[PDB]
DNA sequence: CATCAGAGCCCCAAA
DNA sequence: TATAATGGGTCTGATG
RNA sequence: GGGG
């Protein structure tokens, strides 16, 4: 209660919507976004796959 | 949207 | 904008490209009322053709590369020292 | 592939699509490919 | 209603056999043979007009069966 | 040398400009000589030549006729390859809408 | 380098953890018949008492392998990573473990005999619920990942 | 329309969507001439545009037209273009190609990472081009022509030919293609150890590039013919120069198995 | 030999006829031993009983009958023929105007019939027709996925024989009803049945949210008839509601069996769920004068009722083995006989009125034609009519007791998901959970279960004991999985005193869940492990032991099983091994006691006790639909005194009577120099000195002369432009003589042609002109052997026009066939098997000085590696190779039970007694231990093996009872440092083989339109390089080999012509054209009016057709 | 591993400029029947006939060999296209 | 809330 | 060529 | 319908 949000930091918990994500926080921000959730499931897997790809 | 019904 | 893969694939300035993709007739009729020329400079658009793809042995950026000896770059220099 | 800097006309896109896609099969567990796909 | 347009009235002698052949199947048990074909259609009718007739009565079959035409080699082109 | 590949509409002229005859008949080919009908789907009046360098009738047989067209048949003498490149048309009684841009 | 039946090494730690699990299996189950717990709540402490069963056997099936047998053929292919991994590994020596239903949701009775002593049909058949899913879910899934890989390849090829 | 072996022909679907279109065409022609009434000439357009549109995109719109005592669509023109079996996928984005066979593979313990086991029987059909020339030059048969005669009946090979075909493969390298191909390394550059026998024998270190074990796998063997695709395939596509994943930088061909057992 | 069984579970019942679902269900559809009057309103009977009579003019059916087959079996294998019978049908046409009856017998075509075993014969190639899964018809209740409060009822009937009919309850509180995909209130159905709003909330009454939330106003005002036609126009925009076109439209759609039927199963499920009596198959019925209702007010009561928590009502589980229902051949032919008779029936009423209304009798007023063409349909069209596998007789009795979700009425491979595929706790004892595909069809195909049988109305079903009290009756019972779900059941191994349950804890089964119960209450018990399994998985010994995804593939494998030649049954068996040989019938048995007159390789005769003299000829080496040799051999002499049921002859895969799908061979699990790397496996090439995995092969080349309209070909030894060479084993006409060895490229049978137009060109006539020759008038076209094939003739089939009791197809004239066999050696490439899992292809043949061999030179067979069984988890190889390495020394083969079979302990026993045959003989022999086992075993002390302190017999003991043994590298002679398990495995040959498989192709055949190389090695094709393998190309930037492979190598006719004449005149292949496919591509967009453009950089048109296409 | 890769991919900027250097190199010399070599008869890449050592006919492996010593000049723009043609066709006939 | 377009690769024998 | 005959027989995601 |  009372603290401090960005605009386009996530509330609720899950998966946020990365439309929603672009128009409130920009291009860079969901490119961030898009990457890291998708390496997410590949290490979760034991998948070294480099972010450049 | 069926030729022989609209024919009949 | 942000587009998924297929959006994004199908979105492409190639025709060729989108054509041979998804959505085969919607990609080909957009394509022929707008009179769109494909400038074949992916990939699929020259593998479609047969030509020599733009990257590798096809890249503009090593493809012209010349091999001579010296016993013949140096004999083709004195035919071209006078007239 | 050859840890040294790429060299110029190396099909970049087509390598970067068979390195997230080989993969892919073992994808376990939304949770799994699916959250792939859906991303 | 043949890819391979037949005379009319080639086509009723056509028929003719098969209406022929049919009676026949069906006062007989089974399918006849030529012979027993050029004998109720009459005469001039040999066993060997019976084939020529059927052979020339055979419909074609399509490229795209289930692919069928991706199995005939190309025979002209050297 | 090829560096562009456009695409766009034909117009009804162009696509007989294309067309090396109309097809009048829906006949294919005879069913006793098994040749190409006359004006018929196959008929080498309008495609081509079915044997390389040589007529329909036999009249001209040979590659020092190339580009005549037999008076007997009306059949040229090329390549027969050109049967796979040689277009044909309809000409509709009324028009008909192309349904790729109608559905 | 060898396998023989004996090569996978039952640890004697293993009738002790069972013993442990079926009283304190026992305890929930007064709870349950004596209405302190909700149904709800007797699924959720059998299968943590399970899964966590099945961990200490495992570090049993490693442990005395390690200590004892530390050339043993099983143990030596996993440990170099030459084949096997730890779970296949307790699978041959202590047990199968808690296994899954059609629906998904885990069975209460756990497969308590290893490849080496021999399941029961009804083990064996409630393991191949588990089994059959798998095969389905690997089925129906490589489809996708190949359409997934020609949308990518579709949209960076230039 | 073809004469197929049995002398029965078989036709294109084609030509029926435009029999139908031209049997509609030419009855309107002559529907019109007669003069025949509204009702009657509406209801031939009708059918007209029907047969039209039975022939660009079967199916599209309406019912699919179908050849009579069969369910199967005709295959319009759409059909032809488009989907997996379509003109772009099936015919142009990839091909059916020459020199090249397939055989079940074996493992190769014996064989450097640069090799694989051709049995001579595929390679003399793969290299039979080269093969023919090799034997005139040398003087294994007078003629190429009469060269081909003799490798058609296997008994009348003889034992200089199987010499004639290692002068000729010497230095130049086959390709080696896994499927399904997930990435680059599918496919790999191999000089041909020629083999008795049937199976193809590949090395155990690129067996896990190719996700191939020896449960009954088979692979695709591709003879590059140009020296650039010859050039190609030693320098950018050799088994021992792709030695690291291109997706994460590690090492692929790497110990596994009995070889890191026996370290 | 001696025999050892073990198991302590004494099976009552044994297996059924493994084939009965074939046999028994068309037997009850055809009933053609069975007089008509005493036929039963089933299958063909029950089929004519629904067409006729034929309403125009009255025609009716009075009875059927099949004739006897024109050839028997053997002669329709052999001349391509169906194996069938003639079907008349008695008829009789009742003029309904005067009474005239023209009665008449009329043929209706031929019925195949179905052979001994089960099988078909069509157009001489043998097929099974595969039973098929599907939806129980009956009525379902199933929750709403949108709406969880609310249900949704289901009323589903057999397959194209009646509309789906759903009853969605609105957000809205009157029940909807949605039949042909459109929806309505079912307040207005209801009143077409004469409902009356009391007869709502009479009948009804409980739910005045529901039974009054239903009945709505505007509806009610309105008559029987007057509602009839409102909702005549609710379905067909476009026909006028006429009382004579709603009528016949409504009953046709919902009460009239003709067009729709809830099948004989349907009625059952619907009367019990609903607790009433259906009087038809059908939803309702005309009586009287209007429809009098049967179903939809039970099925709206219950519906309802179930919106409330009222008792008996619950959901439905769609995947239920009590809800899903088996469709065997005889239901899926007579459904195929009842769509052949319903147009039989429309153009019997096409002729009935137009002709001359009395001068019409039954014969000339039938055309059987739509009838020999749906029958003729099913059985070579059919998904679900297989060409048999036939590879050895397990494959086919496999194939038979196959179940298919797919085909005809029931799935599609897109259209499944995974709540199908799943195995239902249901499936226990009736569909067997381990046997099933690997990939897209997993669990979409099954496997019947051992013990269980298909009932009348198609649901399975599995015996069980009853248990009274807690005493076990030998009273079977079998029971569907919906009288299974009442009953606690033990287990099939719950200890028994007797006929008591010995145990205070009995493992039962209460709906499928596992529940520990006193023997108190317990109702029924498992009559074996054996019921739970199909009869594949059912052959894996020591099962128990292994991983299910392992045990899959070792069931699938023996139907791949080749036959051998030196075939033998394994050493450690399950005691399924007879039964199976003794129901494929391959084998030959005793028809009662008696003597054995003559034996013969070819005829064995038996004077019989009856005094009859019967001679069983033996089938002797006949090719099979996957070419392996099926091959019967005597296993009696001349005067042996044979019981009934006694083996008179082994069939294929057989050894006296005991299932042989491979060899039993001494291995040795250990790793060996890379030959034995990720799972190809190494062998001793003894193994090809004593001719195991030896298999005959058949291949047949047919060929066919035909008139042309240039001439006749001719099947002639006068071949053009050859040498005698060439045709030395050719026969004075031109066919192969028997017993040549033929190799590629040699003539099987000379064959001539002549040319077209092609008449010689003239640089050919000048050419002939020269060499005094002159051009022949016909040209060389014999069947010559492809690539890779051959062997030795073994017999050639000629059949001509002209001759005795043949005709062939319009045109043909002759047509030759010639059968080449094969003897094969296994070979580096052959792919082996166990029945575990473990699969491997030969990867090397050492020569028996190479192989690793025991210390008193006994060498092994196969090297397997040990890599392949930790991961794979299929652990029941290693206690058969154990107890393997017993009776190789005791000389023993053994019975172990699944489920029940050997245990360690008593496997322990065997192999201590074995231990001194081993080394008991060497220490009386003169020989005391050898000096690199005490090597061994001071590793193996050190290895935790051995006790320390003990003699090296007492530690050699300790070994063998682990199964490990000392072995010598046979190429040192030094001792492999560790001791090594050895022991006795059943391998078997797999009909994948590298002959079949080695395939390459330089240049060949091309494709008509695109100019492609044809595919398949049958084709000389060539091999795909499709968008992956591009890719990959691509990705490594091999730009010239990619267009090289998009160009020369396949479509660009004038590069790939080019390239040829370089690399033959030692020239560096040309510079590519343009691929032929991509011309097709720009000619097929014109064709679409769609105009395509190659241009320059100066936007210049470039021409790709070098002008042929321009005027 | 091709013979000193390391090195050949050392003078070039891309791999794919080697490939290019040594195809066209492999095409210069089978064109003009070797004559156009700059290998001494000792360095020249040779294979083991049955009858005994000769040269090696694979013109790629010359290529790269003869790359190694350094006696090839490489790069874009360094003489006319046809102006090389022709005082190679002289120097060496074909 | 309806309509349309997608739904992995290569190989075999059959038809 | 002339009785009269007159209306048929899954599964998800993107876009209007 | 099998293979990988
Ligand atoms: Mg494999
Ligand atoms: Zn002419």
């Amino acid at each position: 209660d009372g603290d401090y949000v960005e605009a386009g930091q996530p509330l609720t918990r899950g998966a946020i919507d990365p439309h929603q994500l672009l128009e409130a926080k920009g291009p860079e921000a969901v490119e961030r976004y898009l990457v890291e959730e998708i390496q997410k499931v590949y290490r979760a897997q034991g998948v070294k796959l480099h972010d450049k790809h | 949207s069926d030729p022989v019904r609209q024919y009949l | 904008l942000l587009m998924g893969v297929t959006k994004s694939a199908l979105s492409t300035k190639s025709w060729l490209s989108a054509a041979s993709f998804q959505n085969t007739t919607h990609v080909l009729t957009e394509a022929a009322i707008a009179g769109k020329k494909d400038e074949l400079i992916g990939l699929k658009e020259n593998v479609i053709l047969g030509r020599l793809i733009p990257a590798g042995t096809g890249s503009d950026f090593v493809r012209f590369t010349q091999v001579v000896d010296q016993k013949t770059l140096k004999a083709i220099e004195e035919a071209r020292k006078e007239a | 592939s050859m840890a040294r800097p790429v060299s110029i006309g190396e099909a970049v896109g087509i390598v970067a699509a068979q390195s997230i896609g080989e993969p892919g099969t073992q994808l376990t567990m939304t949770q799994g490919l699916p959250r792939v796909i859906e991303l | 209603a043949r890819t391979i347009r037949i005379p009319v009235h080639m086509v009723e002698t056509i028929n003719k056999l098969s209406r022929t052949a049919r009676q026949l199947q069906q006062e007989l048990g089974r399918e006849p043979t030529y012979e027993e074909i050029a004998e109720a259609m009459g005469p001039g009718w040999d066993a060997k007009r019976v084939e020529e007739t059927l052979k020339i009565a055979q419909e074609p079959v399509s490229l795209e069966t289930p692919f069928y035409g991706d199995f005939i080699p190309d025979e002209h082109l050297p | 040398e090829v560096r562009k590949v456009r695409i766009a509409l034909a117009s009804p002229e162009k696509i007989r400009s294309w067309s090396y005859g109309e097809v009048e008949k829906p006949e294919t080919i005879n069913y006793r000589t098994l040749k190409p009908e006359r004006d018929g789907l196959f008929d080498e009046r309008i495609f081509g030549p079915i044997k390389d360098y040589e007529c329909a009738c036999g009249k001209y047989k040979r590659q020092r006729f190339e580009g005549k067209v037999c008076e007997r048949c009306g059949v040229e003498v090329t390549k027969s390859i050109v049967r796979r490149y040689r277009m044909g048309h309809i000409e509709l009684a009324t028009p008909a809408a192309h349904i790729w841009f109608v559905k | 380098i060898t396998i023989g039946i004996d090569d996978a090494v039952i640890p004697e730690e293993k009738k002790q953890y069972l013993e442990e699990a079926d009283r304190k299996l026992l305890q929930i189950e007064q709870a349950y018949e004596m209405g302190f717990l909700t149904d709800r709540e007797r699924y959720d402490q059998i299968l943590q008492l399970w899964t966590e069963t099945t961990e200490k056997v495992t570090q049993a099936v490693f442990k005395n392998f390690e200590e004892n047998y530390p050339f043993n053929p099983l143990y030596v292919m996993a440990q170099s990573g030459a084949r096997g991994n730890p779970q296949q590994i307790r699978q041959l020596c202590g047990l199968r473990g808690l296994m899954q239903k059609p629906s998904g949701e885990t069975f209460e009775v756990p497969v308590r005999s290893s490849f080496r002593e021999g399941l029961t049909v009804l083990e064996y058949f409630i393991s191949s619920h588990g089994a059959r899913k798998g095969g389905a879910d690997t089925a129906l899934r490589t489809a996708d990942s190949g359409y997934l890989t020609r949308k990518l390849v579709d949209v960076t090829h230039e | 329309m073809v004469q197929v072996d049995g002398g029965r022909f078989a036709t294109s679907d084609l030509n029926d969507l435009y029999r139908r279109l031209i049997n509609r065409n030419n009855r309107l022609k002559k529907l019109l001439a007669q003069g025949a009434p509204e009702i009657i000439i509406r209801n031939e357009k009708r059918m007209l545009q029907e047969a039209v549109d039975a022939l660009l995109d079967n199916g599209r719109r309406g019912a699919p037209v179908t050849n009579p005592g069969s369910d199967r669509p005709l295959r319009s023109l759409t059909d032809i273009l488009s989907g997996k079996q379509g003109r772009f996928r099936q015919n142009l984005l990839g091909k059916r190609v020459d020199y090249s066979g397939r055989s079940v593979i074996v493992v190769g313990p014996q064989l450097k990472l640069h090799q694989c086991g051709l049995p001579k029987r595929m390679a003399l059909e793969l290299f039979k081009p080269f093969l023919l020339k090799k034997m005139e030059e040398k003087g294994i048969a007078p003629n190429v022509k009469a060269a081909r005669r003799m490798l058609e009946r296997q008994r009348d090979i003889k034992d200089e030919v199987w010499d004639a075909l290692e002068e000729v493969i010497h230095g130049k390298v086959v390709l080696l293609n896994r499927a399904p191909t997930l990435h680059r390394l599918g496919i790999q550059a191999f000089q041909p150890v020629l083999v008795e026998g049937q199976s193809i024998q590949l090395h155990p270190l690129v067996c896990e590039a190719f996700n191939a074990d020896f449960d009954g796998d088979q692979m695709a063997v591709h003879v590059p013919l140009s020296s650039f695709a010859q050039a190609e395939a030693r320098i950018q596509m050799l088994s021992a120069h792709n030695l690291l994943s291109p997706a994460s930088g590690e090492p692929l061909a790497k110990p596994s198995r009995d070889i890191i057992l026996g370290l | 030999m001696e025999i050892k069984r073990f198991g302590r579970i004494r099976e009552v019942i044994p297996l059924p006829p493994l084939t009965e679902i074939q046999v028994e269900s068309y037997r009850r559809a055809l009933q053609a031993d069975v007089p008509p009057e005493k036929r039963e309103n089933v299958g063909i009977q029950a089929a004519f009983r629904e067409t006729f009579p034929i309403e125009e003019l009255v025609l009716d059916f009075l009875e059927y009958r099949l004739g006897e087959p024109p050839f028997p079996q053997d002669e329709c294998r052999e001349k391509d023929l169906t194996y069938q019978a003639p079907l008349y049908a008695r008829l009789q046409l009742i003029h309904k105007d005067t009474g005239l009856i023209k009665e008449d017998e009329v043929f209706l075509g031929h019925i195949p019939l179905m052979t001994e075993d089960g099988s078909f014969i069509i157009n001489g190639a043998d097929r099974v027709i595969v039973s098929q899964i599907h939806r129980s018809p009956g009525v379902y209740f199933t929750p709403d996925p949108a709406r969880p409060g609310r249900y949704i009822a289901s009323i589903i009937p057999l397959p194209k024989r009646g509309p789906w009919i759903d009853l969605e309850v609105e957000p809205n509180g009157v029940v909807s009803m949605k039949v042909n995909k459109r929806k309505f209130p079912l307040v207005l159905l209801l009143r077409v049945l004469g409902y009356d709003q009391e007869t709502l909330a009479r009948e009804l009454g409980a739910y005045g949210e529901l039974v009054q939330g239903l009945m709505d106003e505007s509806v009610f005002a309105m008559r029987p008839e007057e509602a009839l036609i409102r909702l005549f126009t609710l379905l067909r925009p476009g026909d006028p509601p006429k009382r004579d076109k709603a009528v016949a439209y409504v009953y046709g759609l919902i009460a009239d069996p003709r067009r729709y039927d809830l099948g004989e199963a349907g009625r059952y499920k619907a009367e019990e769920k609903l607790g009433i009596r259906l009087s038809g198959r059908t939803l309702a019925r005309f009586e009287d004068g209007e429809f009098k209702d049967e179903v939809f007010l039970p099925t709206l009561r219950y519906l309802f009722a179930l919106t409330a928590g009222v008792p008996g009502h619950e959901v439905d589980d769609i995947d239920h083995l009590g809800n899903r229902r088996i469709r065997t051949v005889g239901e899926l032919m007579t459904d195929q006989f009842r769509v052949g008779l319903a147009r039989l029936a429309r153009g019997v009423r096409e002729r009935m009125l137009m002709g001359s209304e009395d001068s019409l009798t039954p014969a000339k007023l039938v055309n059987s034609r739509p009838l020999e063409a749906a029958i003729r349909e099913f059985f070579s069209r059919s998904q679900l009519s297989q060409f048999k596998d036939e590879t050895n007789p397990l494959s086919s009795l496999r194939h038979k007791r196959r179940i298919s979700a797919l085909g005809p009425g029931g799935l599609t491979r897109e259209r499944a998901g995974f709540d199908v595929r799943d195995v239902h706790r249901t499936h226990y004892g009736r569909i067997c959970p381990v046997e099933t595909p690997e990939g897209a069809n997993i669990g979409l195909i099954t496997s019947l279960a051992a013990y269980a049988r298909v009932d009348e109305l198609g649901f399975i079903r599995t015996p069980y004991r009853r248990v009274v009290g807690g005493v076990v009756t030998d009273e079977v019972v079998y029971m569907t999985a919906t009288e299974e779900d009442r009953y606690t059941i033990a287990q099939a191994n719950t200890p028994l005193e007797g006929n008591r349950i010995a145990a205070e804890r009995v493992v039962a089964r209460r709906k499928g869940e596992p529940v520990i119960v006193s023997p108190e209450e317990v109702e029924f018990m498992d009559v074996s492990p054996k019921q739970v399994f199909s009869v594949n998985t059912n052959l894996i010994p020591f099962l128990e032991h292994d991983d299910a995804n392992r045990a899959l593939m070792g069931s699938n494998m023996q139907t791949q099983a080749v036959p051998l030649i030196r075939a033998q049954a394994p050493v450690v068996m399950t005691g399924l091994e007879e039964r199976v040989v003794r129901d494929s019938l391959a084998a030959l048995y005793a028809e009662e006691d008696g003597e054995v007159a003559k034996v013969d390789g070819n005829r064995i005769v038996v004077r019989y006790e009856d005094g009859r003299l019967v001679e069983y000829p033996l089938r002797r080496f006949y090719r099979s639909n996957q070419g392996t040799a099926l091959d019967q051999r005597p296993r009696v002499v001349v005067g042996q005194r044979v019981r009934k049921g006694d083996l008179l002859a082994d069939g294929p895969a057989s050894e006296n009577g005991f299932l042989a799908l491979g060899q039993n061979v001494l291995v040795a699990i250990m790793p060996f120099d890379g030959y034995n790397f990720e799972d190809a496996i190494v062998i001793s090439e003894e193994l090809l000195k004593r001719d195991f995995y030896t298999s005959i092969h058949i291949e047949r080349y047919e060929i066919e002369a035909r008139d042309t309209k240039l001439g006749p070909e001719r099947i002639t030894r006068d071949i053009p432009h050859l040498s005698e060479a060439a045709l030395r084993d050719l026969d004075e006409e031109g066919v192969v003589r028997i017993g040549a060895e033929v190799k590629p490229g040699d003539i099987l049978v000379g064959r001539t042609s002549f040319k077209g137009e092609s008449e010689p060109t003239p640089e050919e006539r000048l050419l002939r002109s020269i060499f005094g020759e002159k051009a022949r008038d016909v040209k060389d076209t014999s069947l010559r052997v492809p690539p890779g094939e051959g062997g030795i003739v073994v017999r050639t089939v000629r059949l001509r026009r002209g001759d005795p009791g043949v005709e062939l197809k319009p045109g043909v004239r002759e047509v030759v066939r010639v059968y080449v066999a094969q003897k094969r050696k296994l070979q580096v490439g052959d792919k082996l098997a166990n029945r575990h899992g473990n699969k491997g292809v030969v990867a090397k043949i050492l020569p028996v000085e190479d192989m690793p061999h025991l210390p008193d030179g006994t060498p092994v067979d196969v090297i397997l590696n040990p890599l392949g069984v930790p991961s794979r988890m299929n652990l029941g190889q290693i206690l058969e190779t154990h107890l393997g390495l017993a009776g190789y020394f005791l000389g023993q083969r053994y019975i172990s039970p699944i489920f029940d079979g050997a245990k360690e302990p008593e496997i322990k026993e065997l192999l201590a007694q074995a231990f001194e045959v081993y080394f008991g003989k060497r220490k009386g022999e003169g020989f005391g231990v050898d000096k690199r086992e005490v090597e061994v075993l001071r590793r193996a002390e050190k290895l935790g093996l051995v006790t320390p302190g003990k003699t090296p017999e007492e530690q050699l003991k300790e070994l063998f009872l682990q199964g490990k043994v000392v072995l010598y590298d046979g190429r040192t002679g030094e001792p492999i440092e560790g001791p090594i398990v050895v022991g006795q495995m059943f391998i078997m040959k797999l009909y994948h083989m590298v002959e079949d498989k080695m395939h390459a192709r330089s240049t060949g055949p091309y494709s008509l339109i695109t100019q492609q190389p044809l595919g398949g090695k049958a084709q000389f094709g060539g091999q795909r390089f499709g968008e992956m393998e591009v890719w990959a190309l691509e990705a490594y930037g091999a730009a010239h080999t990619l267009q090289e492979m998009l160009t020369l190598k396949s479509d660009d006719i004038e590069g790939r012509n080019a390239a040829y004449e370089a690399i033959i005149k030692g020239e560096d292949v040309p510079e590519p054209s343009v691929p032929e496919s991509f011309r097709v591509l720009v000619k097929e967009l014109q064709a679409l009016a769609l105009d395509v453009q190659t241009l320059d950089e100066k936007d210049n048109p470039v021409d790709i057709f070098e002008g042929l296409a321009s005027k | 591993a091709e013979p000193g890769i390391d090195k050949l991919f050392g003078m070039v900027d891309s791999k794919y400029r080697l490939t290019v250097v040594v195809a066209k190199r492999a095409q210069q010399l089978l064109r003009h029947g070797f004559k156009n070599t700059v290998l001494e008869p000792e360095e020249r890449p040779k294979m083991q006939t049955l009858e005994g050592l000769f040269d090696d006919p694979n013109a790629v492996t010359w290529a790269m060999k003869e790359l190694l010593t350094g006696r090839l000049v490489f790069g874009e723009n360094l003489v006319p296209e046809d102006r090389l043609q022709k005082e190679m066709e002289r120097l060496y006939p074909v």
